């Protein structure tokens, strides 16, 4: 029906889809080990939309996890939650890689594993005979999920091409250079892959997760244990109209329709506020819908980083406001009600915009049937600012002769590098081209 | 009381209400009057008639809930012809579109039936325990087998005994009106759907061209405004409609102590809500622009893949003959013209894709234009509120 097929892959991109199916199992009422509770049916009313369809009632993750390095994947299966997975979908026990720390290594790996690669992702797909798509839920941080996640960009391309491809791809660090430094090369390699090769992405920086992780979380050593929990909420947070019974966009290809408007402009800005336990004592006096989206286009929440004096020259085109749970829905169109009259949102000269919200139920639970939960997918066409850092950072490299010799010893011919710089111009300048 | 003592011996019961204390009281007052009490008591004769007829009205409320879900069908109701649940009909009108392009025959029923049960079980674990699918069939119409075969597909609750008192004729005949439109907004939606898949799939593989880049950049702009220009319309029409009418018929059912009051809340319900769908008698200036919305996004739809077809077929025969460049070195001037053809088509297509797009935005600009002043003009009811919704989606 309505199968998708997550490609989790590198080693920031398996850690946030192993706790991506480990929240999906706390939400369905079920254990990854068997069904003690009855509120899987009676209080959801739809579960193989994500996992597979059951045999024993055992909804089967339609998940593959391939890295190079096996570190990340020697701390899952003395987790009690990987009996859910399963150790002949992707891996029996000792599976390895490579030595290895290269965009080239997992570039040129893809096709000495080519017949392995396209034999047991495959066996997922003829499961069920209307394939909704491919996720790549993949990194751009190292050369282990930039450096094989740009193949497979291509070649399912033209054997799946009437298929939904849209990623949730995480955004290095540019704090310090010290540790990588390979990072401008592995990026926009990776990121021109992701235009023409691929119709969305879904942006996830990480400059800006320890501004979140500071703000209200209240850490003093920033770990990599933390990077998971605000990952993994807004993955679910996505497919609650496609999880749980929407009407209205209920598919992965109803709610990316109705946002992106062109090819190569697709970077969707995402926001999140309710993310402190304490406010749990003072929802009890039914806490409005009319307050929780006054700070949706409010940038308080948001895990760009953008410039926030460079808004008045730029316009929203498609902005997404998604609340879940306890709506209160005879106030809804009241929320809706306010949003001309501030004008927070720039709107296109040439043409119209759309605030689309959206509700549906969310999972028989305590803490998720008492707080109002707000979703944000916006469009903002100040998404520049991170292409000119990225690009700035790209040709002052080039300058200092650095990984020039290094790089163009294995399976590199001639300079691709200015194949990068002008497709990423190309999207800088349709992009403010496109307000007219 | 007198109309509802008599529906509850025809409801399979015998029972005089919820005790045999009814007849108590009647042999109680019989006696009293017989020896006392010889004027008329009518201040208080309608006094314990009152706390009669409170009593069998509950009772009646009670053996709905035993034996047949009379208000559980009111609310199941709600998930097929009013479509509240959209897995159950989105799953449904993904198999249903291979047989709704082809017309219809005399043939068409006996697999419907099949597609019909295997899209409520794909969609279902635990909905095989209520009576609702024996309750709920499907329901087609009289028209000539040389249609389109879209209109033809409808399904309908059937009524068999006791469901039937509550549910008369005059009832799913208004409820098949209410579902034509509503399966005519939800046909808009899916292949719409196509062709946006169809901007994605298309676009992948023809790159190699240069001319062919900026052709479709600008016709997915205006495409996409006629995408953006029907969700913030259709999505909130019809959302807003069941906003006032769930809220307004599910809320004072077990609020009202009656049944006769449970129908006089609903024949009230069933007529609000198809007004503020699609038909009224001065509703004329509604259902003239949205089906003049309707079959102009058919018009916009089949004239693209008339030139994606175009766009994408010749690009086909450019990518073969490069192969045969390579294999004749390893095994002119003609093969230089079939080239030079080859680009007077690509150059052919394009123009014929701008004069079948600048026609069709003239289109939709003259519709968007008279979308407004049509839904201007009606007589003084809730249009103030409909006013109000159309210029808030396009400015912004």
């Amino acid at each position: 029906p309505r199968e998708i097929i997550t490609l989790q892959l590198g080693q920031c991109g398996n850690q946030i889809g192993f706790e991506f199916w480990k929240q999906l199992c706390a939400e369905h009422g079920i254990s990854p080990e068997g069904i003690v509770e009855e509120f899987a049916t009676e209080g959801t009313d739809r579960k193989d939309v994500f996992f597979y369809q059951a045999d024993d009632e055992h909804y089967i993750p339609r998940a593959v996890l391939l890295d190079l390095e096996p570190r990340v994947i020697h701390s899952i299966l003395n987790s009690p939650y990987a009996n859910l997975y399963n150790p002949e979908n992707i891996y029996l026990s000792e599976h390895g890689g490579g030595a290895g720390n290269n965009w080239a290594s997992g570039f040129s790996q893809g096709e000495k594993i080519h017949e392995d690669i396209f034999d047991i992702i495959d066996r997922e797909a003829d499961g069920s005979d209307s394939l909704e798509g491919f996720v790549l839920c993949h990194s751009i941080a190292g050369g282990t999920g930039s450096g094989l996640g740009s193949y497979l960009l291509e070649r399912l391309n033209d054997r799946y091409p009437k298929k939904l491809v849209q990623t949730y791809s995480v955004f290095p660090n540019q704090d310090e250079m010290s540790h990588v430094v390979v990072q401008p090369y592995n990026s926009l390699l990776t990121l021109k892959r992701l235009t023409q090769n691929a119709d969305c992405v879904v942006v996830l920086d990480n400059t800006a997760l320890n501004r979140i992780a500071t703000d209200r979380l209240h850490i003093q050593n920033p770990s990599f244990s933390q990077i998971n929990q605000l990952v993994s909420t807004i993955m679910s947070a996505s497919t609650t109209t496609l999880r749980y019974p929407g009407y209205m966009n209920n598919d992965l290809i109803g709610l990316i329709a109705s946002l992106i408007p062109t090819p190569r402009l697709h970077f969707l800005m995402t926001g999140y506020t309710p993310l402190t336990t304490d406010q749990s004592v003072a929802s009890v006096r039914k806490t409005t819908v009319l307050d929780v989206m006054r700070r949706l286009l409010q940038p308080k929440n948001v895990m760009v980083s953008t410039g926030r004096d460079r808004q008045t020259n730029h316009c929203y085109i498609a902005i997404l406001n998604i609340i879940q749970g306890e709506v209160d829905p005879t106030q809804v169109h009241k929320s809706l009600q306010r949003i001309r009259e501030r004008k927070l949102a720039n709107f296109i000269p040439w043409g119209p915009a759309s605030i689309q919200v959206a509700l549906s139920r969310k999972s028989p639970y305590l803490p998720s049937a008492h707080r109002v939960s707000g979703l944000m997918m916006a469009n903002h066409t100040n998404i520049s600012s991170l292409f000119e850092r990225t690009c700035r950072q790209y040709d002052k490299l080039r300058k200092r002769e650095a990984f020039l010799e290094q790089f163009r010893k294995e399976d590199i011919f001639k300079d691709n590098f200015d194949e990068l710089d002008n497709s990423r111009e190309i999207v800088q300048q349709l992009i403010d081209e496109y307000h007219a | 009381i007198g109309k509802s003592i008599n529906f509850l011996h025809q409801v399979c019961h015998d029972q005089t209400p919820a005790s045999k204390a009814m007849a108590v009281g009647k042999s109680a007052e019989s006696p009293k009057d017989a020896a006392e009490l010889f004027t008329d008591l009518e201040n208080a004769f309608q006094t314990k008639i009152d706390a009669a007829y409170f009593d069998t009205s509950k009772y009646l409320l009670d053996v709905l809930n035993k034996n047949y879900n009379l208000l559980e069908h009111m609310q199941a109701m709600r998930r097929y012809l009013l479509l509240g649940q959209g897995d159950f009909i989105r799953h449904l009108m993904d198999l249903l579109k291979p047989e709704l392009v082809r017309p219809a025959t005399t043939l068409y029923q006996h697999n419907l039936t099949g597609i019909l049960e295997t899209a409520v079980r794909a969609t279902n674990a635990q909905f095989d325990n209520p009576e609702i699918l024996k309750r709920l069939d499907v329901r087609l119409l009289e028209v000539s087998p040389g249609d389109t075969g879209w209109d033809v597909f409808s399904l309908d609750y059937h009524v068999d005994g006791p469901i039937a008192t509550v549910f008369t004729r005059e009832c799913m005949s208004h409820y098949l009106r209410v579902f034509n439109f509503l399966w005519r907004a939800k046909r808009m939606e899916y292949i719409l759907t196509d062709i946006w898949k169809g901007h994605m799939c298309n676009a992948k593989l023809l790159k190699g061209m240069p001319e062919l880049s900026g052709v479709l950049h600008q016709c997915h702009i205006l495409a996409s405004e006629m995408v953006h220009f029907i969700h913030q319309m259709q999505y909130y029409i019809t959302f807003e409609v069941l906003e006032c009418s769930w809220d307004e018929l599910w809320n004072k059912v077990l609020k009202a102590q009656d049944l006769d009051h449970i129908i006089a809340a609903h024949d009230v319900f069933l007529d609000t809500i198809i007004s503020r769908c699609l038909l009224d008698s001065e509703s004329r200036a509604l259902l003239n622009q949205l089906r003049a919305v309707f079959d102009q996004i058919i018009e916009f739809q089949n004239a693209q893949d008339a030139l994606y077809r175009a766009a994408l077929e010749e690009l086909q025969q450019r990518l073969q003959f490069e192969e045969r460049k390579k294999e004749r070195e390893s095994e002119t001037a003609a093969e230089e013209d079939v080239e030079n053809k080859r680009i007077q088509e690509f150059q052919e297509s394009i123009p014929k894709m701008r004069s079948q797009l600048r026609i069709l935005t003239h289109f939709y600009q003259g519709i968007v234009q008279q979308f407004l002043v049509l839904l201007t003009t009606s007589t003084d009811e809730s249009l103030r509120f409909l006013s109000f919704r159309l210029d808030f989606n396009e400015h912004y």
